[PDB]
RNA sequence: CUCUUUAACAUUAAGCCCUGAAGAAGGGC
C-alpha cells in the first residue's frame, strides 16, 4: 500500500521505550488516517484501517454498523448481509468484508505528524500520572529550589519535582531555597505541554495524613476519622470515632497530656486543634462539633438542615469565637449550615415563627381561635405539609377529625395552587 | 542477685531477634562479638538463646483461655517477657510459682508502661493450675 | 562509604516506638541489609516540672523508653530510604 | 482579663442598636462547606506504607531520559533539513 | 519473694477605631 517515508522515520525515532507502548502509536495514527479518508468521501461514513509494524504499508476498509433500525443508511446492515459472515455477526457489532480505496496525500502527513507528537504530549502527562496514582494523597518531602512569586518549586529525587501555591502553604510562613518541606500531593492539573504535581500544607488532607503518621490506631484501621475542618493559621476541628468501644479514639489521638496532638500541631505551625467524637445523630454530633462551647437547646429543619442554636451570653461569645470561625468550623465539619443566637431571643423567635404563619392562617380560613390551637402542633407541618402529611396523623380529640379535615385540605391545596399560578404571568 | 541480674540481659536479646527475625547464630555471634558483659555469664546466657524453639509458643498458648484482650493485641514488648517467664515456669520450674511470679510482676515494672505489670498481676491465676504445689 | 552507622533513640511513648523501630528494620530488610536491634534499655525516669494555675494551699515524671540499632552495610538505596521515611513525631531519633 | 477585641468592645458599645434590630429577624447565620468544597478522599492509604514509599520513591527518571532522547532525535530531523556547507 | 490482666485530656494569641444590627461587606491610622 502506502507509507510516508518521513512518518515511518518519525515513528521509529519517537519509538516508544520499553516501558512505553509502541503499538499505541499505530492505534492513534490509523485513527487519524481513517478519519482523513472519511473526510475525503462526500457521504458521511464509518471507516477503519490497519498497519503492521513489520512492513509499514496499510489497508483501509470502509465498514457498516449492523443495527436493527433505519437511521444512517450509509452505515447500517441486517443479519442477512451477515450471512456472508455465516451469521457470525450480531447487532451492535459493526463488520463488513469490502476494502475501500486507500488514500494517499501530502497535507495529511503534517496532520499525521501532528497526531504523533500529540500522543507524545499525552504520553508525558500520562506517564507522570502513574506516579501520582502511586502516591496520591500521601506526604512526601522535598527541597525547595525556586521561589517564584507566591508559589515555590520543590525538587524531589529521581528528577521528580513539585510546586506549592501560596494558598496551599501556611498563611504566616514564607519559604526559601534549601528548606525541607513535608507535603501531601493532592492534584495533577494538566498544564500545557504536560502536567506537574501539586502539593499542599493548607488542605485538611495534610492534617489527616499528618495524624495517620502519628496515630497507628488509624494506621491499624482500628478507629476511623469521619471529617476534618481547619483554619490554617489558627485552629482546627476533627471528628473521630470507633464502633468497637474497645479504646477511646480521642484519647488515642490526643496521646500523653496532648503530646501526640501537640506534635502534629507543632508541624502545623502551632495550630490549635479540637478533637471531638464522631456521632451519627446529626443534632448531637453538631453539639459535639460545637465544642468547646456547648448548648442545651437545638432546633432542626431537615428540609434545609439549616438548624439553629441558642445559648447563654457568656457561652454565646465562646460559641461564635473570633470572626465567627468557630461555628464556621463546626458547620465546615458537619457539612451543614448552622445558626446561633441567644436563648431569650430564641423562645420569642419560635413564637414569632408560629405567629406570622398563624396570621396567614387567620388570613385564609379566618378561625383564629381554632387555628392557634391547631398551630400548637402545626410546628411539625407547614400549611402544605398538613395537606401533604397523611390524614392518619392530624386526627386528635381536639377539633373534628373527619368532617373538617377534607375541607381543610381543599382550602390549603387550592390556595397553594393559586400561588403556583401567580408565579407565572404576574404583573412584574 | 548479680547472677539473677544476668537474666534480664538475656531477656533483652530475644526482642532484638523478635524484631530482626534473623538466624539466632547471627544474633549470638554479633552480640557477644561486639561486647562482653563482665557481670553476666555467657555460660548461662547462651543456653537460653537455644530456647527460641516453639515449645515456648506452646506454653504461651496457655495464656489464651482467659484473655480480656486479644492474644497479640497486647504489646509484643510485654509478650516476649511472658514467653520468658513461662519458659522458666514449665520447661524449667526453677523458682516456685509465687516467688517467680512476684519477681515477674517486678520485671514488667521494669519495661512495661502504665502499670502494665500491675494489671497483669491478675494473670498469675492462669499460672497456678500448671503446678498445684503452690 | 562510612559503613559504621551509629543510631540511638529516645522514646517518650512506647506504642509509637515499637512500630517505628519495626519500620527502621523493614527498610534495611527490603534493601537487603541485615542488622541487630532494638536492644531496649530499661525505662528511664526523667523528672518533670509543671506550672499550672496556682492550686489552693500537675504531673512530675512520665515513663520513657530507649532503643539502639546499627547497620551492617547501607546500600545506595538504604541512605535514600533511611532519609526517605518520615520519623514518627513526638519521638527523638537523633543519629549517633 | 484583657478582652482585647476592638470589635467586641464596639459590640458592647453598640449593644442598644443591636437591641433595636433584635426584634423579628434572624439574629445570626452560619453557612459553610459545599459538596464541591468538601471532597476529602481519605478512604485508604495504608497499602502505601512509609517503608514501601521510602523504598519505592517517586521516580520520574525514565521520563526525563526519554524526553532528552526525543529532543535529540527531533534535532536530527532538523539535520534532515540541514545541508552540508 | 503479688501490686487480681497496660496511660491517653491537649489549645495562653493576633493592634486601635469608624460606617453598618451583624461575629456579611467595607474602610482611617
Amino acid at each position: 500500500g502506502a507509507m510516508n517515508k518521513e512518518i515511518l522515520a518519525v515513528v521509529e525515532a519517537v519509538s516508544n521505550e520499553k516501558a512505553l507502548p509502541r503499538e499505541k502509536i499505530f492505534e492513534a495514527l490509523e485513527s487519524a488516517l481513517a478519519t482523513a479518508t472519511k473526510k475525503k468521501y462526500e457521504q458521511e461514513i464509518d471507516v477503519r484501517v490497519q498497519i503492521d509494524r513489520k512492513s509499514g504499508d496499510f489497508d483501509t476498509f470502509r465498514r457498516w454498523l449492523v443495527v436493527d433500525e433505519v437511521t444512517q443508511p450509509t452505515k447500517e446492515i441486517t443479519l442477512e448481509a451477515a450471512r456472508y459472515e455465516d451469521e457470525s455477526l450480531n447487532l451492535g457489532d459493526y463488520v463488513e468484508d469490502q476494502i475501500e480505496s486507500v488514500t494517499f496525500d501530502r497535507i495529511t502527513t503534517q496532520t499525521a505528524k501532528q497526531v504523533i507528537v500529540q500522543k507524545v504530549r499525552e504520553a508525558e502527562r500520562a506517564m507522570v500520572v502513574d506516579q501520582f496514582r502511586e502516591h496520591e494523597g500521601e506526604i512526601i518531602t522535598g527541597v525547595v529550589k525556586k521561589v517564584n512569586r507566591d508559589n515555590i518549586s520543590l525538587d524531589l529525587g529521581n528528577n521528580a519535582e513539585a510546586v506549592i501555591l501560596r494558598e496551599d502553604m501556611l498563611p504566616r510562613e514564607n519559604f526559601r531555597p534549601g528548606d525541607r518541606v513535608r507535603g501531601v500531593l493532592y492534584s495533577v492539573r494538566p498544564e500545557a505541554r504536560g502536567a506537574q504535581l501539586f502539593v499542599t500544607r493548607s488542605k485538611p488532607e495534610m492534617l489527616i495524613e499528618l495524624f495517620r503518621i502519628e496515630v497507628p490506631e488509624i494506621g491499624e484501621e482500628v478507629i476511623e476519622i469521619k471529617a476534618a475542618a481547619r483554619d490554617p493559621g489558627s485552629r482546627a476541628k476533627i471528628a473521630v470515632k470507633t464502633n468497637d468501644k474497645r479504646i477511646d479514639p480521642v484519647g488515642a489521638c490526643v496521646g500523653m497530656r496532648g503530646a501526640r496532638v501537640q506534635a502534629v500541631s507543632t508541624e502545623l505551625g502551632g495550630e490549635r486543634i479540637d478533637i471531638v467524637l464522631w456521632d451519627d445523630n446529626p443534632a448531637q454530633f453538631v453539639i459535639n462539633a460545637m465544642a468547646p462551647a456547648d448548648v442545651a437547646s437545638i432546633v432542626v429543619d431537615e428540609d434545609k438542615h439549616t438548624m439553629d442554636i441558642a445559648v447563654e451570653a457568656g457561652n454565646l461569645a465562646q460559641a461564635i469565637g473570633r470572626n465567627g470561625q468557630n461555628v464556621r468550623l463546626a458547620s465546615q465539619l458537619s457539612g451543614w449550615e448552622l445558626n446561633v443566637m441567644t436563648v431569650d431571643d430564641l423562645q420569642a423567635k419560635h413564637q414569632a415563627e408560629a405567629h406570622a404563619a398563624i396570621d396567614t392562617f387567620t388570613k385564609y380560613l379566618d378561625i383564629d381561635e381554632d387555628f392557634a390551637t391547631v398551630l400548637v402542633e402545626e410546628g411539625f407541618s407547614t400549611l402544605e405539609e398538613l395537606a401533604y402529611v397523611p390524614m392518619k396523623e392530624l386526627l386528635e380529640i381536639e377539633g373534628l377529625d373527619e368532617p373538617t379535615v377534607e375541607a381543610l385540605r381543599e382550602r390549603a391545596k387550592n390556595a397553594l395552587a393559586t400561588i403556583a399560578q401567580a408565579q407565572e404571568e404576574s404583573l412584574g | 542477685a548479680a547472677r539473677r541480674r544476668a537474666r534480664e540481659c538475656a531477656v533483652q536479646a530475644l526482642y532484638s531477634w523478635q524484631l530482626s527475625q534473623n538466624d539466632i547464630a547471627d544474633v549470638e555471634y554479633q552480640f557477644l562479638a561486639e561486647q562482653d558483659v563482665k557481670d553476666v555469664d555467657v555460660l548461662y546466657f547462651r543456653e537460653l538463646l537455644a530456647g527460641v524453639a516453639t515449645n515456648t509458643a506452646y506454653l504461651d498458648g496457655l495464656m489464651k483461655p482467659y484473655l480480656s484482650r486479644l492474644l497479640e493485641e497486647l504489646g509484643q514488648v510485654e509478650k516476649a517477657v511472658l514467653r520468658i517467664a513461662l519458659y522458666e515456669l514449665s520447661k524449667r520450674s526453677d523458682v516456685p510459682y509465687k516467688v517467680a511470679i512476684n519477681e515477674a510482676i517486678e520485671l514488667a515494672k521494669s519495661f512495661g508502661a502504665e502499670d502494665s505489670h500491675k494489671f497483669v498481676n491478675g494473670v498469675l491465676d492462669k499460672a497456678a493450675p500448671v503446678i498445684r504445689p503452690n | 562509604q562510612n559503613q559504621r552507622i551509629r543510631i540511638r533513640l529516645k522514646a517518650f511513648d512506647h506504642r509509637l516506638i515499637d512500630q517505628a523501630t519495626a519500620e527502621i528494620v523493614e527498610t534495611a530488610k527490603r534493601t537487603g541489609a541485615q542488622v541487630r536491634g532494638p536492644i531496649p534499655l530499661p525505662t528511664r525516669k526523667e523528672r518533670f516540672t509543671v506550672l499550672i494555675s496556682p492550686h489552693v494551699n500537675d504531673q512530675y515524671e512520665i515513663r520513657t523508653h530507649l532503643r539502639l540499632v546499627d547497620i551492617v552495610e547501607p546500600t545506595e538505596k538504604t541512605v535514600d530510604a533511611l532519609m526517605r521515611l518520615d520519623l514518627a513525631a513526638g519521638v527523638d531519633v537523633q543519629i549517633s | 482579663l484583657g478582652s482585647m477585641d476592638a470589635q467586641t468592645r464596639r459590640r458592647e458599645r453598640r449593644a442598644e442598636k443591636q437591641a433595636q434590630w433584635k426584634a423579628a429577624n434572624p439574629l445570626l447565620v452560619g453557612v459553610s462547606a459545599k459538596p464541591v468544597n468538601r471532597p476529602i478522599l481519605s478512604l485508604n492509604r495504608k497499602p502505601k506504607s512509609r517503608v514501601e514509599s521510602a523504598l519505592n520513591p517517586i521516580d520520574l527518571t525514565v521520563l526525563a531520559e526519554y524526553h532528552k532522547q526525543i529532543e535529540s532525535n527531533l534535532q536530527r530531523i532538523e539535520r534532515k533539513n540541514q545541508r552540508t556547507w
